[PDB]
């Protein structure tokens, strides 16, 4: 969704992120309601690339206009005027937020506004041409999904934003407990969900397809994508959620997408989160994680993996795709087919074969798993020319393998919250390991304190208590009178159940007081307990020693994300392998089996240090000689000493190539000429 | 330079420079400073050639100056005289002796063209050069009298 | 200031799977130590019996639908999840399952034999229309703790069996409270009290023992020595 | 003054070798030589000093120049 | 709401909104259906007043 | 020690695993042993685990920024794909694990693992060799557990009493394991003040020649008047180590260190730093700081305040309506009240706060953040810049706890991003620098180990001021400190204080500052006359390990690297596109004309000035009687 | 079921009342399950001999110092806390100790009632100054653990009176380290080790035997409400 809603500043006939000054990146007084300040990346491409504001549109010759209601004599109507920049410079624009008694007069006599130098005063509250229409017109989508946004900072901020679009879909969603109102038409519009076209009653539902009866009595078959494999390599699996003959209204929901439960979107879990050090396992950022997450695959996520093989022709003949392969054992082409392609629901190891294939020369060619893959064969794709396929040139066959593999939290993979509280894994604890509340229940994870004062996201504390506030119900005493703190909440917030829902949107939602009130005001346990008390603080235990912990600590629930930068791939070693040819230096490539760079830096701290021997290791045998490099090979294999380095390989190709020039380059001894 | 000298030159370089670090509360050793100011001025121009070798509007080690000044001196001749000259850190690398090194990162037909017809001998004390014919580095371990 | 009294242990049910077990008296500052390597024990090393493998008949890996059925295989492997099972003897088991039509496949439809039974026959596994047909055939085995699904090619080489994931442990929820119900305030003790609930295929006491029995071996290293 | 038991490559404590060298440098080179004279015995005086089950060559020569069985002349 | 199936998630908002977030995909819709000519996009110009929209 | 995954490790010891294979005869054939090892069998980990003993490898992080961003580890097998990092090293990586990755290389040749043993290695590295101090030490979680650790707080459980003519000190025990006991009953805090008898522990020099004519020695009992928690932290250090009894800031846990590792071997610190690293860790764990909506608190005298500036502001919005003020001197006489607000603001706050409140708490222990933050978060964000760097006259009067308004966040988002934006350029501008001064120091290396030579460079101790006394220049430890001294120190009597040629420490200053010497003359690389490269004696000791710099080692780049890298601290050009800072280090070392020039006196005289309308003109007569 | 292997408990020593036991292999995650609690039986489940108060001639009230000795009362008081008494009977004893001259006065100089000793008589008490003299009497009584100096709000028909902390527990510090240990390809099993450090009335071997005999009765309360599917060693 936001790469469709993405404004991309580099582009041809455009610039480029070579050369582009900071002037044409920095945020501009104009864009307030047109272009998101927050949303872009953090890379080079910082602020050339942007997100349209949600309510902005297109003017038709190509200019962002925004929406704002008139204002007159200090009273708001309900007129609303799509302005460009151009044209707004000429009007002031007050504050969404400002107080308006009945029929729209201002309360105040005086009002923020914004002006054409990018200012903002208060000016008389009679001296306002026009309004915002909501309070978050300047956000971007991804930017509207984060509860308390106002309390977090910018950078912490556009770190969260940037982060929810890189969460992988987890197996179950779950909606978050502490939302904004965006993530409903976020999900639909996004259009990953099934929505019903036309108001009717359910027929059938199946895991493949939905069929709804619409009262006109025509008849609609909507197919559901299963295990289907994203762009990215993310499952796009599709859920029905109707029951049979169930009342569907035109625009209703009938299938959850990959990231949504219930039509709105579900980027993570719901997560009891600790907020304390605990033994070092978390310094430094890291994150400590219940085994429950991995027992009860909270946190688990499915991938797959596509490959491509193609039989050819060649000067010499074509090429076969066959189970005939030479000389490989009868065990390893066991579970090929007859044409040599391997079965659907065998479980693959990393080396095995995949589609056996042989060319003239003939010559063991198989597509093969590549280095640490492995997973089950979920799909099987064959394209022939026999079958008009159009395929290219020169190929007479190609076939597709699809790997499904699922893969459970683990140690080094990163977690994120909404409020760019990124971490890596450190530790997963026993359930019995994990601090438990009084209750008995252990929490789910553990987040350190000395991250959060320094970084200035106390929004994700702010969301933790509400969390709990929405996980245990509450209710506020109504007997005397409503209390001055709830003075300004909707009679519908007076009490909720457990488990419910709240949303706190980002600009408009629950201030400081309500919030603690909340707190004060939440339901008890099971069993009668009240766990947290009104500051959000529980009184937890050690699960090792089992002594409780000298003070109460924060606890709560707070939404995290599984982000796609797993370590299943992120990780890389070698020892010899693939070279380059017109210079023998080793290759780099994730899949290639490439080798770490060495750049002059690392030679600079290697010379700080005077390690001299370890530095020629690096500079020759390591890297550019083949012979130093069979010699080294083969006498670690034979377990004897590594050959100290005579004359250097790269000193006598110099040395002819300079006499070549009719140079007469001399080797010198401290004793003579020699 | 031309009023108090070249050492008080090198005191005055490295009292600003330390200067502006404290000003930034950084903790740097003057000793890094000096190490690196020494080079600054580690050249000295020759005016006569008196009864050395040294070509008049040369640069010159100041080292090797001397060497040849006590050098003819002590065999009667008149010793080349010469001024200090403050280079920067990127002049200074340029005026480098080692014509590997600066054959590395200079116009390196030229740099070939001027060691050969005056047949330049390289010592290989620095670093660079050792890299570059693939040698161990003249530091640490791999010096002589540890090899 | 001496104590000749032994702790005395005693039981208060608070609902068919959950009671809360009263020691007392004890040394102070001694009860929270002992409560919690009791929990410890209750959560860590309770033997169980779950579900390990499965086959289904329309189904060669857990990636796939089944016709006539509203939750695809690996819904209906985590909706398993939620059986609970208690096979008396440690070999496998063998449990078979059969529907055919409309209707909800619960837990009681599974028919299993003798030696094990499904404690929550009214949990929900699949739903079928009037195309659906369902046989899934389920290996039970116990066992202790948490097992990762056991890999397909290593514990056989039989395809179109699907393995799962397996928790072996009955008990649910376990906490533990320490009072200053001291005698008289002459003399310091703790009272500990032991809030157990299981999953209803053990009883509290039956789990305490096993934790009790567990930790006596453990700790009685220290008797065999001189 | 008094240290505790080192663990692993920590033995023998680096000061006790530095002690017998000019410099870290020095003792780089005097323990290299050694190792390098040990494995070519064990391809081929030797360890003058209780090997263990699979110890490194390196080990063995820095734990016999801590017992000072060894000499040396520097370039 | 113009959501029929929605949950019903409580809302801690004031302010009412008094308009609704635009069609998110429009950006890339809208602009396709004027380079085709799509009949919605001609109807919708000269509702706006364009004058023989093409 | 780092922790290696498993597979990693068998893939980089490929080869060496093979080899015991062979001699295993878990398989016959090598080109079969590479097979086996490429499939996992299981036979093949158990033999890595003897493959990688004793054998280090290389852990580096990029950027490498300098020397030790390359240390030397021993690797120990574990389970998962994530390299297990000493968090003590960590600091010097410049790392942390929001998903830094790291590379690591396994050294083949003898001389190579002997580099790495010996050279290379984490427990011999560290003091930082730019300035010789402790980076291997305390931060964070470990900062704020021993913080809480050795804080004495007053009016806790168990805390000493007077005799009262009714009861005893009733704050007194017979050994540190009895106040063990007490306090794991309860009845006596590890903070409250008291009485203990040790016996294990030096006691401060203070007390050792008062009570033991010939020294302590262990065993000999005396009265600590210190919190139990003092006590067990001195405990973790050396056995021969005075009693400091003392609240360990960040500050006097370096202290600590510092003369650990001044007259101590290098393996103590090492252990010393690991048993500090584990208390520091248990006590955080058990400190209780925690962040809630409760401990962020507002102080009450803001409103105030702010009414008050607010009043000012009105003031100069009637004095610019009248014509008196022009628009830019509006702003910035706005600016400046708003900045005075934010200064009262942050005293009010800071003042407001208990002690023992948790934000506070990490502040002032010196675990980390500033109290700058402090402000933003629960006073004032105060006044942020527009996009010409101009501060927006209207401050920011909501803080985070608040929530700011829409119009202030849109304003704050300026500096936000270009802050992000111009980082790049930032680390550019440092990276050029240090390596322009790599290449200038190419062939600076310790070829002797002493030129001989009698000259040297003055360097002042301290000033007598007017009482004569003996006020030490403050920044003498990057000056004086840790260099050979050129000539004795002699006393006004002929006597002398320090011999020639004599490393200049903390001991030589104190004994220096005691005889009064306020100037003496020191070996410096400006003055060495070595024929090639430097001498040792002209340099002087190793900042890194604290004793005469051996023969051989690269200054050069060792220098380059402490100039360069702390090179984004400073303040850079400008990118807008005279102020201090990069761009004047760049000029210094460039022997640059500078933009602010300024006329030096070519003789010594005195000044005659005829100073013009615009102009000034300056005339030096010569005391000498010269031109 | 049986487990892959039973633990072995072995033992080192530091000094001949300061042992180090270390039980190996462990399962996973039973380190902590085992050491807190062995260390909380080892310092609060022993039962031993403790003085419980002390009464100093002299120093009937305003309790600073007593003449004729250098130390004063409280040192005093410290010293006798440090005095290592055993009683073989559970009621209170009252016991006396007197000097006079210079010299100087120490735990042997103490003549116990029968049933009564002393293990540290070395240990030095008191100074004493020329011509004087002390005379303290002791009240010794059995218990666990350690008390806090007595409340003594009874007092006041006596004078003198020093309720002083009891230290009855023979184990003096305990202290516990859990590590890693590999047993097969598997990896992260459990080593616990164990500091044991006690007053020369009792070894740490028989200090730890006792506490694993209590932990054993104390958890086979559970089993005693059934037996089946415990593990099986
Ligand atoms: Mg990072
Ligand atoms: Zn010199």
């Amino acid at each position: 969704l936001t790469h469709k809603r993405r404004l991309s500043a580099l582009g041809p006939g455009g610039l480029s992120r070579e050369r582009a000054g900071l002037e044409v990146r920095d945020v501009h007084p104009s864009h307030y309601g047109r272009m998101c300040p927050i949303e872009t990346p953090e890379g080079p491409n910082i602020g050339l690339i942007g997100s349209l504001s949600v309510y902005a549109r297109v003017n038709p010759f190509g200019f962002i206009e925004t929406p704002y209601r008139k204002v007159e004599n200090g009273v708001v109507t309900d007129q609303i005027d799509y302005l460009t920049a151009d044209e707004e410079d000429r009007h002031v624009v007050a504050q969404a937020n400002s107080p308006t008694d009945e029929n729209g007069r201002f309360t105040e006599d005086r009002v923020m506004v914004r002006k054409k130098g990018g200012e903002v005063e208060f000016v008389s509250a009679d001296q306002v041409d026009y309004m915002d229409v909501s309070p978050r017109q300047m956000v971007s989508v991804a930017t509207a999904m984060i509860p308390f946004l106002e309390h977090d900072d910018a950078n912490r901020a556009l770190m969260g934003a940037n982060m929810q679009r890189q969460a992988v879909p987890l197996v179950r969603s779950e909606a978050p407990l502490v939302g904004t109102g965006m993530e409903l038409r976020a999900a639909i519009d996004a259009g990953d969900v099934v929505v019903a076209d036309k108001t009717g009653v359910i027929e059938e539902v199946s895991a493949d397809y939905i069929t709804v009866m619409a009262d006109d009595g025509t008849r609609q078959s909507y197919r559901l994508r299963k295990f289907a494999r994203s762009n990215h390599g993310t499952c796009a699996n599709q859920r029905p959620i109707v029951d049979a003959g169930q009342r569907v209204e035109a625009g209703q929901v009938i299938a959850d997408g990959p990231c949504t439960q219930n039509g709105e979107m579900a980027l993570g879990k719901n997560l009891l989160v600790a907020i304390m050090p605990w033994e070092g396992h978390n310094y430094e950022d890291a994150i400590i994680l219940s085994n429950r997450l991995v027992e009860e695959d909270v946190l688990t996520s499915i991938h797959i993996e596509e490959h491509e093989i193609d039989a050819r022709d060649t000067k010499l003949g074509a090429e076969e795709i066959t189970r005939d392969i030479p000389n490989v054992s009868d065990e390893v082409l066991a579970d090929l087919d007859e044409r040599g392609i391997v079965r659907i629901g065998a479980e693959v190891r990393d080396g095995d074969i995949l589609v056996g294939k042989v060319t003239p020369k003939v010559r063991d060619t198989s597509l093969k798993v590549p280095h640490g893959e492995s997973g089950k064969v979920i799909g099987i794709r064959v394209f022939s020319r026999e079958d008009d396929d159009e395929l290219p040139a020169g190929v007479n066959e190609l076939v597709r393998v699809y790997v499904a593999q699922k893969r459970k939290i683990s140690d080094g993979d990163k977690l994120a919250g909404r409020h760019g509280n990124k971490g890596v894994i450190g530790k997963i604890l026993p359930v019995e390991d994990m601090p438990f509340l009084p209750d008995g229940t252990p929490v789910d994870i553990i987040l350190n304190t000395h991250g959060v004062p320094r970084r200035m996201n106390i929004g994700q504390i702010l969301e933790t208590h509400l969390g709990w506030v929405a996980k245990a119900g509450w209710n506020i005493d109504v007997a005397a009178g409503v209390p001055d703190w709830a003075s300004k909440l909707p009679e519908e917030l007076y009490s909720a159940p457990a488990d419910s829902t709240v949303a706190t949107p980002v600009f408009d939602g629950a201030q400081e007081g309500e919030l603690a009130g909340l707190l004060g005001s939440t339901l008890p346990n099971r069993d009668g307990e009240v766990m947290v008390d009104a500051d959000g603080k529980s009184t937890l235990f050690d699960g090792r020693s089992g002594e409780p912990f000298p003070y109460p600590v924060t606890v709560g629930y707070m939404y995290i994300l599984k982000l796609h930068h797993l370590v299943d791939d992120k990780i890389h070693a070698r020892s010899t392998g693939p070279y380059s040819m017109i210079t023998q230096q080793p290759l780099g490539g994730k899949a290639q089996f490439g080798g770490q760079r060495f750049g002059e830096m690392e030679c600079w701290a290697m010379q700080a240090y005077g390690a001299a021997y370890t530095l020629q290791e690096l500079l020759t045998i390591k890297s550019d000689d083949t012979v130093g490099r069979v010699k080294v090979y083969e006498a670690i294999v034979k377990g004897e000493n590594i050959p100290e380095p005579g004359i250097p390989e790269s000193f006598k190709v110099l040395l002819k190539e300079l006499q070549s020039l009719c140079l007469n380059v001399e080797v010198l001894s401290s004793d003579g000429a020699a | 330079l031309r009023v108090q000298g070249p050492r008080e030159v090198q005191i005055h370089l490295v009292k600003e420079v330390q200067e502006v670090y404290r000003a930034q509360g950084v903790s740097i050793h003057d000793k890094h400073i000096e190490v690196i100011v020494r080079q600054m001025l580690r050249r000295v121009t020759i005016i006569d050639s008196g009864s050395t070798e040294f070509l008049p509007g040369s640069l010159t080690e100041r080292a090797e100056f001397e060497a040849e000044n006590r050098r003819v001196v002590a065999e009667g001749g008149e010793p080349a005289a010469g001024r200090p000259v403050l280079m920067g850190i990127t002049k200074a690398s340029l005026a480098t002796d080692s014509w590997l090194s600066a054959a590395s990162f200079q116009e390196t037909t030229r740099v070939l063209t001027d060691a050969a017809i005056n047949c330049r001998s390289d010592k290989l004390n620095g670093l660079k050069e050792n890299v570059i014919i693939g040698k161990l580095i003249p530091a640490g371990t791999g010096i002589s009298r540890y090899r | 200031m001496l104590i000749s009294q032994r702790p005395t242990l005693s039981e208060e049910t608070v609902a068919e799977n959950r009671s809360r077990f009263v020691i007392e008296p004890l040394e102070p500052g001694f009860g929270y130590t002992l409560g919690n390597s009791l929990r410890r024990t209750l959560l860590s090393s309770i033997p169980g019996a779950a579900v390990t493998s499965i086959r289904i008949d329309g189904v060669l890996h857990e990636f796939t639908t089944v016709p006539g059925v509203k939750e695809d295989v690996t819904d209906i492997i985590l909706n398993l999840k939620g059986l609970v099972v208690s096979s008396d003897d440690d070999e496998p088991v063998t449990m078979y399952l059969r529907k055919q039509g409309p209707g909800v496949v619960t837990a009681g439809d599974i028919v299993p034999p003798a030696g094990v039974t499904v404690h929550n026959p009214d949990m929900h596994i699949a739903t079928l229309n009037d195309k659906g047909k369902l046989e899934v055939e389920l290996v039970v085995e116990r066992g202790r703790g948490y097992v990762p699904a056991v890999q397909n090619k290593a514990s056989g080489a039989e395809i179109g069996r699907i393995p799962v994931d397996s928790i072996y442990s009955p008990v649910l929820k376990v906490t533990y409270k320490v009072e200053a119900t001291r005698v008289e305030q002459r003399t310091d003790f703790d009272k500990l009290i032991i809030d157990v609930e299981t999953k209803n295929s053990i009883s509290p006491r039956d789990a305490l023992a096993s934790a009790g029995g567990t930790l006596v071996e453990l700790f009685g290293l220290a008797r065999e020595l001189n | 003054s008094a240290y505790d038991t080192p663990l692993g490559i920590t033995n023998p404590p680096i000061d006790e070798l530095l002690s017998r060298a000019s410099s870290k440098y020095a003792l780089v080179i005097y323990a290299a030589k050694r190792a390098r004279q040990i494995n070519d015995y064990y391809n081929q005086v030797g360890p003058l000093v209780e090997p263990g089950l699979q110890e490194k060559p390196l080990s063995i020569a820095l734990r016999e120049i801590h017992g000072d069985l060894l000499e040396h002349t520097e370039g | 709401n113009s959501v029929p199936g929605a949950p019903n998630r409580v809302s801690f908002a004031k302010l009412r909104e008094p308009l609704e977030v635009p069609g998110l995909l429009d950006v890339q819709t809208d602009s396709f259906e004027w380079l085709v000519g799509s009949d919605r996009w001609r109807q919708a110009a000269i509702d706006r007043g364009e004058e023989n929209p093409v | 020690q780092c922790g290696l995954p498993k597979l990693m490790a068998l893939e980089l010891f490929k080869p060496f695993v093979m080899k015991r294979l062979v001699d295993l005869n878990h398989a016959q054939n090598i080109k079969s042993a590479k097979r086996m090892v490429e499939r996992q069998r299981p036979q093949v980990w158990d033999v890595l685990e003897e493959v990688i003993a004793e054998h280090p490898v290389l852990l580096n992080r990029a950027p490498t920024l300098h020397r030790l961003g390359i240390q030397a580890f021993e690797p120990q097998l574990v389970e998962g794909k994530a390299i297990q990092l000493h968090p003590l090293v960590c600091e010097a990586f410049n790392a942390d694990f929001d998903g830094d990755q790291m590379a690591v290389h396994l050294p083949l040749s003898a001389e190579a693992q002997a580099e790495a043993r010996i050279l290379m290695l984490s427990s011999n590295n560290i003091l930082s060799p730019a300035s010789g101090k402790p980076l291997a030490m305390p931060r964070l979680d470990m900062v704020t557990g021993l913080y809480y650790l050795t804080t004495l707080v007053e009016g806790a459980t168990g805390e000493y009493q007077a005799a009262t003519k009714d009861a005893p000190e009733q704050g007194v025990y017979s050994s540190p394991a009895e106040a063990i006991m007490a306090m794991d009953r309860g009845a006596l805090s590890v903070r409250a003040k008291i009485k203990v008898r040790l016996t294990e522990l030096r006691p401060p020099t203070d007390l050792e020649a008062q009570l033991f004519e010939n020294g302590w020695k262990p065993g000999d009992a005396w009265t600590a008047e210190t919190t139990l928690g003092r006590v067990m932290f001195n405990e973790l250090l050396p056995k021969s180590y005075p009693f400091v009894n003392e609240q360990m800031h960040k500050k006097v846990q370096a202290r600590i260190i510092n003369d650990l590792a001044e007259r101590f071997p290098m393996i103590v610190v090492a252990q010393t730093v690991d048993k500090l690293k584990d208390a520091g860790f248990y006590w955080a764990t058990r400190s209780g700081v925690t962040v809630s909506m409760a401990d962020v608190l507002v102080p009450p005298q803001k409103q105030e305040i702010l009414e008050r500036h607010e009043a000012e502001a009105d003031a100069i919005e009637r004095k610019y309506q009248r014509g008196a003020l022009n628009h830019t001197e509006r702003n910035e006489s706005l600016v400046k009240i708003w900045q005075d607000a934010t200064e009262e603001v942050g005293k009010a706050l800071e003042e407001f706060y208990p002690a023992d409140n948790p934000i506070i708490t990490i502040v002032k222990s010196g675990a980390t953040g500033n109290l700058t933050q402090t402000r933003t978060l629960a006073g004032m964000k105060g006044l942020v810049t527009n996009p010409k760097g101009e501060f927006i006259p209207r401050p920011i009067k909501s803080s985070f706890r608040e929530g700011l308004t829409v119009l202030e966040y849109f304003i704050n988002t300026h500096g936000a991003r270009k802050g992000l934006a111009d980082t790049a350029l930032r680390t550019a501008d440092s990276g050029y620098l240090t390596r322009r001064l790599v290449d200038v120091s190419q062939d600076v290396i310790v070829r002797e180990h002493d030129c001989e030579t009698e000259r040297g460079i003055n360097v002042t101790l301290a000033e007598r001021g007017p009482d004569g006394t003996l006020i030490r220049d403050a920044h003498v430890e990057t000056s004086a400190f840790a260099r050979t001294l050129a000539t004795d120190a002699v006393d006004a009597n002929g006597n002398v204080i320090i011999e020639r040629g004599h490393d200049l420490g903390d001991p030589a200053i104190d004994a220096l500052l005691a005889a009064g010497i306020t100037t003496v003359k020191v070996r410096s690389v400006l003055t060495c006359t070595s024929a090639t490269g430097v001498c040792a004696m002209c340099y002087g000791r190793s900042m890194a390990t604290g004793k005469l710099v051996d023969i051989g080692e690269a200054v050069g780049i060792v220098a380059a690297q402490s100039i360069g890298e702390p090179g984004t601290q400073l303040t850079m050009r400008t990118f807008h596109q005279i102020v201090g800072g990069l761009p004047r280090v760049q000029e210094l070392f460039e022997a640059r004309v500078p933009r602010n020039k300024a006329p030096i006196a070519d003789v010594a005289g005195r000044v005659r000035l005829e100073e013009s309308d615009k102009f000034f003109k300056i005339t030096i007569v010569p005391d000498d009687g010269g031109e």
